[PDB]
């Protein structure tokens, strides 16, 4: 059906620029105004501005007016948002949407994202260690085990366990920026204290930022 | 430019019961408002345009409501799904502006945590330092304080959490402290305790561990 993509996560130094694609998708681009639109940490959802692919029309809110600069590819019925001069205010996840057209409108269509980081750090893959069960017979029943990744840059990470095979109580923590700059976060799951040397379990951390891709398995004492 | 106001910024509600929420605009906007809800995580998307149209394929649990100034979202039984951030948005004069949004959170019953103590991985103690991880599991409030005892020494200042959102499954939080050392610093003690005081719990609950 209708669908819009993001171009993937990216990370740019200060004062250098980025371009964000977006591809339309089972409808007629030319006649839809695209809208974007910023999302900071504390500062929930900002309109960047709208562009009309067909006519080229432009709407831009102020506060963007110079930042951000909307294009269009009609024939590979693509929308371009380049944001110039980057500067850590500009480090925020960015959204493509379709809105309305003059002979149609029934709602919005969203795309699913683009996170730009500006930073002039180096891109660091996770080290990822394991959260090895301990043998929880402790007054209980069930025993949790993890995964630790630390250290990494910049913050888009994913982690699953037996390739999203076994989803049943898994836990993965919003990450946490270290003093050193790096970031780190947790995946745990709690699975039946019983079945453990019965099954293992593998967590996969996959960090595209660097192209990392980890499968680390996690065994008791 | 105009100011879209929502208040209160978190409201609470139960599984099943009946919740609103509202958006205060500075100037009639002429029925040109929309309501998107936006999971963690995930993407905004859209619920309601022009102020109670109904998108198509969106639960009728959903309704949207108002004029001139005042509009609101209305959702007659609150499942779990329902949870996350509703932001309005008008587009009856340019430049469009969004609402600062609601959070819809969950009111269950009080769960008192499964504590689980981790230790640092032969692995990741060969490199630099060292990282002993605490774990509250599925547990309701929010609220819970969590202390790092290194040989009875209360520990300060060299420890981190992290809480999830309320689980989908239960409607409850998770929380991770992690108390991070040199390798060093680490050998030169014995026992690792980490303190749990929940509301839920009839006395704080510890897990140590000694190595
Ligand atoms: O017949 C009539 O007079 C009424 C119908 C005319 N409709 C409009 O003028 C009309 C004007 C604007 C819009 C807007 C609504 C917000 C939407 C949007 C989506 C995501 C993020 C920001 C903004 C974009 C859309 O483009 C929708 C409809």
């Amino acid at each position: 059906q209708v669908q819009l993509l993001e171009s993937g996560a990216e990370l740019m130094k200060p004062g250098a620029s980025v371009k964000i694609s977006c591809k339309a998708t089972g409808y007629t681009f030319s006649s839809f105004w695209i809208e974007w639109v910023k999302q900071r940490p504390g500062h929930g959802l900002e309109w960047i501005g709208e562009i009309l692919p067909g006519s080229g029309g432009t709407h831009y809110n102020e506060k963007f007016k110079g930042k951000a600069t909307f294009t269009a590819d009609k024939s590979s019925n693509t929308a371009y948002m380049q944001l110039s001069s980057l500067t850590s205010e500009d480090s925020a996840v960015y959204y493509c949407a379709r809105g309305h057209s003059y002979y149609f409108y029934d709602g919005d269509y969203w795309g699913q994202g683009t996170s730009v980081t500006v930073s002039s750090a180096s891109t660091k893959g996770p080290s990822v260690f394991p959260l090895a069960p301990s043998s929880k017979s402790t007054s209980g029943g069930t025993a949790a085990l993890g995964c630790l990744v630390k250290d990494y840059f910049p913050e888009p990470v994913t982690v699953s366990w037996n390739s999203g095979a076994l989803t049943s109580g898994v836990h993965t923590f919003p990450a946490v920026l270290q003093s050193s700059g790096l970031y780190s976060l947790s995946s745990v799951v709690t699975v039946p204290s019983s079945s453990l040397g019965t099954q293992t379990y593998i967590c996969n951390v996959n960090h595209k930022p660097s192209n990392t891709k980890v499968d680390k398995k996690v065994e008791p004492k | 430019e105009l100011v879209l106001t929502q208040s209160p910024s978190s409201m609470y509600a139960s599984l099943g019961e009946r919740v609103t929420i509202t958006c205060k605009a500075s100037q009639d906007i002429n029925s040109y408002l929309n309501w998107f809800q936006q999971k963690p995580g995930k993407s905004p998307k859209t619920l309601i345009y022009r102020t109670n149209r109904l998108v198509d394929g969106v639960p009728s649990r959903f309704s949207g409501s108002g004029s001139g100034q005042d509009y609101s979202l209305t959702i007659s039984s609150l499942e779990y799904e329902d949870m996350g951030i509703y932001y309005c948005l008008q587009y009856d004069e340019f430049p469009y502006t969004f609402g600062s949004g609601t959070k819809l959170e969950i009111k269950r019953t009080v769960a008192a945590p499964s504590v689980f103590i981790f230790p640092p991985s032969d692995e990741q103690l060969k490199s630099g330092t060292a990282s002993v991880v605490c774990l509250l599991n599925n547990f309701y409030p929010r609220e819970a304080k969590v202390q790092w005892k290194v040989d009875n020494a209360l520990q300060s200042g060299n420890s981190q959490e992290s809480v999830t959102e309320q689980d989908s499954k239960d409607s409850t939080y998770s929380l991770s402290s992690t108390l991070t050392l040199s390798k060093a610093d680490y050998e030169k003690h014995k026992v690792y305790a980490c303190e749990v005081t929940h509301q839920g719990l009839s006395s704080p609950v510890t897990k140590s561990f000694n190595r």
